[PDB]
């Protein structure tokens, strides 16, 4: 990709493409698929502690941004381009997990229902850190509650996973640039 | 419904008909008597600091372009082309000398003037009076220490007078701290609540905190955390409540400078606020310096709210009677270290943003209380705001406004709804004033 | 629209303006004159048998909590907190001594009383009159053999009188069978139809069965299966139709005890019903014992329907003029073997539940007939219900009510819509009674 | 709103209140005074050529069945069963001798007659008057060279007179070319715009083309391509604009026979149109033969539009004030080679269909201009259509109607909105005529 | 998973997790993916007879439940927790298939359009019955009809598949706990 | 499949089933998955030129139809059954790509956000042309723009891919029969 020719493509997106076009490792794509499917299963059944213990690295940055709408031709206005819907370290994820599990979280009664659909999995080892695994995947996340509330979330996820305690691969970075500027789902209180 | 006669809010603001959160005809009436009449939050200097900088904002259901002029002033205009009514600007922020319509190419200046029309000479000749075709301008735009508000009604009081007794409480943080900056862009989320539900909650609802936010208090370890699950009532003198003539009001929780921020920010914040307070004692006196580092939950009437110290800044943008678009910014003190500002901004969004775990606790409360206002057996029912009634004062030697000298009560609900009813039943500012000539007496009865 | 004067239903119930299925202003008017005035189905003893057991239910667009009291009685209350109007209960069923609001923690008893307010002494002192702050109570709650109905209007006739002539037909199955149980939880599905479309269909529409349900009749092998594709008209004396003063009505299909159940249940059911019928002959006489094991398609005015023997039990909960939330339960006879009850319940849902293949046949019919009521050229058009007119009787020696002695006709449509029009044009029960003093004469003209 | 008095369109059609694109009460009023009163496009001979062929179509928000009769005529009927109002036909096109209702099996003929009722003898006896139970028929159905229009109002002018001065411009392509065929099925897409937004755009908006369609002009290489980004104004005499008494109007762009078609069709089309023009010179004269191969952007009042030569044919079907269902067909000349017809049809959809890249350029313009009509500060604002005012003529020796002798202007907007206002403020055709007795004088003032 | 610690997790869900975390067989996950993709294809083209013949075992239980909303803290109220939207044996599925194919099923004209999206496939052989294959997968099911009716269904499916006639693996149990309590799709007349 | 028995199945759909039931090649299904995932990635980041260069054959036919609703029993009415929403050769795709990239395409500012979910991938080599690869897959396509506009598209794709320049497999035919007759997404201006 030449972003001077492909005018709509950002430098960041072009860099990420390059990562997966190169050394395609079939076995790695399958390991990644397993990792993400099991992670999604834990989240869907609301096993948030198990998710932290099994899927999330101590050094994690879990980040979801919302980017301000700017002109495609904009070149002068240089103030903060995005805010962080999430930008969590492990302890901050733990706070959110405890908030979910608290018996006085009134919003969680009756129990919520989550269904996640993970697709378009791609995987590639980092060039310089042969222990760092890049995984890209897309998620549709369906949340249903209280009879007739239904919220569906859609996102692409740029992950880094690395082997941790016991040799288990764990999430050390998740980055999502949320595609909808104004949320129509009451909140973004779901783990993408 | 006859808005001249219908008692939607009872005497002294003691109760409100539940229909006010659900009635679409009343919502339409509010567009005229609330949103087209009163001061509404637009932006901050920090988001449009240079000539040509602009943002879009809602004012009621209308959209405006808010632009920094070459002379340093700010003007705001309807985001609507004067030709065939297309939306002029489709982005949220930028820098430009003007705006060109994508329909027929009319070009308007940052000053709202119609500057160019494609092929004007060949098509219109000299017959198009461009001088009369400027963008429809917001009549009034004023600043409160960098915070920019607009009002469509030329007859409105100046913004400072409109803030009334609330201004005294805001000044230590907004002015004497050296000034605040708004950190953008805001989070934006639609909730299925009436705009009044979160507005009333921020203006005067300390009662809900221990119970609604039990899980967030317990999980986050913030400084108000002893309240979790109503485990403990704040001591005597823990705070106060106030309200004002034009409807703005707030709660004051003494010393709560770290606010809702989780324990990871508490020591740094409590150190920073205390240090500035020690300097401010000499300038504005002990009480006002203490107010600076005290947690204020405030609504600037009608639909702008904030938690000072926590740094949460909200616009409850009305869509219909059961739909509100919530904008969330962070406020920081200009002289904070940049790294602290960044972490404070993230923490504001962490707690009260689109995935704010505190804000999520409030969702069902606001949405169902609003939606119930449409239900047949509830429309004519009375929402109660009588807590603390008969113990409020006015004209106190230290704390101005109508004041309840207790941390938890409904003083600010009463003043908010008194002003609301006076506007809804009035056709203009003169009538509001007439309807408000004994405002504090009404609030302090019994 | 002037509801005093507007002829929405013609004399003798012969036709109705199509707008009645689409007009939102009329829907709003029905909330007052139909749903706030009449008896509405809540629950069954079998779903709340023990003290503290409760369910939520809709009454019109309102939601209520229906609770078994310590004394064995049932009381029902608006599911709305008396403080700031939050929805009190967010689940569908449970057991509790009370309900605490998640907003500010007010605690109400199972008896609706405001029992506790957090920090009442410190906050309200002795000034809060909790005695006047009980949940808004449903004025009337009565039982028909375990089936619990509510009515917001204290002036309503007792439920038994309200059922009028329909009660005689229901009693063999509801009373003399030893009693019925409701098997929950119900299926719940939203359809894009007016509540009156399925209500009218269940009250009196045998005509549609052979054609609408051709595929289900052919595929399921049930006992009404000879009707598939209008291949065969039921013989003379195959059944009858009835209607009553307050609008309830039903069709009777003689001997059809296995109803819509597929062949896998036919022999067992036909054996069971026949055995009980043989016992009942001695108690209530041959005719009524036969009615017990005959298929009744009934609407209890306004929006509760059922198919006895099939065991289908429906609530058509109104949302707006083209939206209805359908609740589906199964009814079983208490003395059936437990395994049969389980299979019968599954079969009710198989045929008429959320994935009921029979019920699916009706979707397009109800939805389009309703939505067409909004279309400009159809609003003032006349829906016809004249089949069998001039052949109905009243005061028959054996079968009470206004009766058409034929299996297929529109007798029950006419009585349903006669009552509907009398309510819509009346301000209270007294006016309905005055408007109904010649109800059976009107229905049996010509 | 009082439609007798309210000035929604100013004198000479110079401006319109923006609320006309957003006001739902006015939309409801338009169902009566615009859609139930005027001629609306149904179908073409080519889509229902044989006896029994039928299509469904919208007329306003109503749906009709349009059927070729045995005698070669066409009749149209409400797609609503005369029994309980179910939608009769659920498909878009087919061939049948009749239509059977899926609810109770009533059978209607292709001629709308109620022909059969299941078990009529046993159920109704001789009492059902089927002669009075025919489908509700569209009062008026007429053809303009194969293009079939309907009108619910028996009092309407004949379709030819209704087209007024616009007919003269359409005839070279619609008649003298040997005839057109409509290629179906149409594309169908919902846009969030008022029906008037695309109707006004097609009737008279050449101004927008260079700017709105800059990208499509630049990318497609079509013959109007010099306009891209307002790089070049069409020369003097490049075209004209016209409008008529009953509201229809169009722009004429001389010689533009290949229209919006990308370069891959330009040589073939320009050859074909020129060849036919050379033959037509002898028949209808040079001017009219030139009009045949000139690009006409036309709206047949109220909601049918087209681009001749480009071959785009549109119905803007109204749903509510901010919702329109867009139907897109292709028109081709009957004597074109079949392969050319196929490629032309694909090209029409490529440019202006559901994924039409040209049509996509218009989306934001139409949707936001419409939605802004609901916004409080814009409702009473004035949409401008004054371009070219004071330079229009009537009664010209060569070009009939109210004519602006320039390619770009707002002549056709003014005539469209003059007719619109006359209908909205009138109760019937007689009142429209009275309100229109000086129509051309009003349009040519100054 | 310890459900005493992970407070939101049901005993059933914890049991099902355990099944897939253990012996991960890559080839089995691929066989399962093929099985489910082909099943979904048959259903999407409305080949309901072929679906029965090729995909459904004679001993099948095809079950979709709707669970009543109860308090997370509820411990006393013990009446029927769920109803069966589907609870079908083979003959009952056949009835539903015949109902779909009947030329007097008026609702099926004009022909419906189905599109299914199957994701998150997991597979594991049963411990005790080495011929019983457990397959978990999620489905998004899109049904379009009559111009402007669009219904989208979302669910997780717990399947058991077993080799039948000709050695072909067939569905012997499908269990779905439907996540939305009040359906907003007109009906649930689709085979999840 | 016998379409005389399976009454709802079209001749075309039955033919396409037959293609994938036969020689199942696991490696081919994986190659196809990679091809489609990379194609979707290029499209999602709006690298339309790269998509043409890397994914689209010079001889491509890119076709999306909308089929008129007709009676299931219809046998007499024989006029055009469908229209082409797309029916593009390479040059026509290039026109659409240039239209997307044009700096005066006002609709593309602020920049659109695309997220694609590709599932149900099946692959089989053609019988007669051993260089022609048939690939079937389903897509959910999420397009978000201008704060609160969200459009979701659903479709099944019948593709033919063939090795081109440099041995790279490229799309030579895509056929989609769009399942919704009346679009509720403002337009169909997305590459399915
Ligand atoms: C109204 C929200 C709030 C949050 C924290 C403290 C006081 C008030
Ligand atoms: C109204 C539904 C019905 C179903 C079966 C028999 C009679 C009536
Ligand atoms: C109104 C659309 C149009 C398109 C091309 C030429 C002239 C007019
Ligand atoms: S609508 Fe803006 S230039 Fe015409
Ligand atoms: S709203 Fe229920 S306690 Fe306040
Ligand atoms: S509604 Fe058509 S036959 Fe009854
Ligand atoms: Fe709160
Ligand atoms: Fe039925
Ligand atoms: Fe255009």
């Amino acid at each position: 990709i030449n972003i001077q020719e492909d005018k709509l493509v950002s430098a960041h997106d072009a860099e990420e493409i390059l990562r997966f076009f190169n050394c395609h490792d079939s076995a790695l794509q399958q390991e990644a698929t397993t990792l993400l499917t099991q992670e999604a299963h834990l989240l869907d059944i609301q096993a948030y502690r198990a998710w932290l213990e099994h899927c999330v690295g101590s050094e994690v940055q879990y980040q979801v941004i919302s980017r301000e709408l700017r002109a495609a031709s904009e070149r002068r206005y240089k103030l903060n381009e995005a805010m962080n819907v999430y930008n969590e370290n492990f302890q901050q994820l733990k706070v959110r997990v405890e908030h979910q599990l608290d018996p006085q979280n009134w919003g969680n009664s009756p129990k919520l229902r989550f269904t996640r659909f993970i697709t378009n999995v791609q995987a590639a080892m980092d060039v310089n850190d042969k222990e760092l695994l890049h995984i890209r995947s897309n998620v549709i996340l369906h949340r249903a509650r209280r009879g007739n509330q239904v919220d569906v979330f859609y996102a692409a996820r740029e992950d880094k996973w690395k082997r941790g305690e016991g040799g288990v691969r764990k999430l050390v970075q998740r980055f999502v640039d949320y595609p909808e500027r104004i949320l129509q789902t009451h909140n973004l209180m779901v783990f993408l | 419904m006859n808005y001249n006669n219908k008692i939607l809010v009872s005497e002294s603001g003691l109760s409100q008909k539940h229909l006010i959160h659900g009635d679409e005809e009343l919502f339409q009436h509010e567009l005229k008597t609330i949103f087209a009449r009163n001061w509404l939050f637009l932006t901050h200097d920090s988001l449009i600091p240079a000539p040509g900088d602009y943002v879009t904002a809602k004012m009621g259901i209308d959209e405006v372009i808010v632009s920094r002029q070459n002379d340093g002033s700010i003007r705001a205009f309807l985001n609507v082309c004067r030709h065939r009514g297309k939306t002029l600007v489709s982005v949220e922020a930028g820098n430009a000398k003007g705006f060109v319509c994508s329909y027929h190419g009319w070009g308007f200046g940052s000053n709202g003037e119609l500057q160019s029309v494609p092929f004007e000479k060949d098509l219109y000749g000299e017959s198009l009076n461009k001088k009369c075709l400027g963008l429809k301008e917001v009549a009034r735009v004023e600043s409160f220490h960098g915070f920019i508000y607009g009002c469509f009604d030329q007859e409105a009081p100046p913004l400072m007078d409109y803030l009334g007794d609330a201004a005294w409480y805001l000044e230590p943080m907004f002015k004497h701290s050296g000034g605040l900056e708004l950190v953008g862009p805001p989070g934006k989320v639609v909730i299925k609540a009436n705009w009044k539900a979160p507005a009333e909650n921020f203006v005067g609802d300390a009662y809900h905190v221990g119970w609604t936010h039990a899980s967030s208090l317990r999980s986050g370890e913030s400084i108000f955390s002893s309240l979790a699950g109503n485990a403990a009532l704040p001591p005597e003198g823990a705070g106060l409540q106030m309200t004002s003539k034009y409807g703005s009001g707030m709660g004051v929780l003494w010393d709560g400078y770290s606010g809702v921020h989780s324990a990871d920010l508490v020591p740094e914040l409590m150190a920073f606020g205390g240090a500035k307070q020690e300097r401010l004692n000499k300038e504005i006196g002990d009480v006002r310096a203490r107010i600076y580092r005290s947690h204020l939950n405030c609504t600037v009437f009608p639909n702008n709210s904030m938690l000072t110290c926590s740094g949460v800044f909200k616009v409850w943008n009305p869509i219909d009677a059961n739909t509100t678009e919530v904008w969330t910014y962070a406020i920081v003190e200009k002289d904070m270290p940049e790294d602290l500002k960044r972490r404070l901004a993230d923490s504001v969004q962490r707690t009260f943003g689109p995935a704010g775990f505190w804000e999520s606790d409030d969702n069902d409360n606001m949405e169902t209380a609003s939606q119930n206002g449409k239900k047949y057996q509830s429309r004519d029912s009375d929402l109660l705001s009588n807590l603390g009634f008969g113990e409020d004062v006015y004209g106190d030697a230290v704390y101005p406004g109508v004041v309840g000298k207790s941390a938890i009560g409904e003083t600010s609900y009463r003043g908010f709804y008194r002003a609301y009813q006076a506007h809804v039943s009035s056709s203009n500012w003169a009538e509001f004033e007439h309807a408000s000539s004994t405002w504090h007496t009404e609030l302090t009865k019994t």
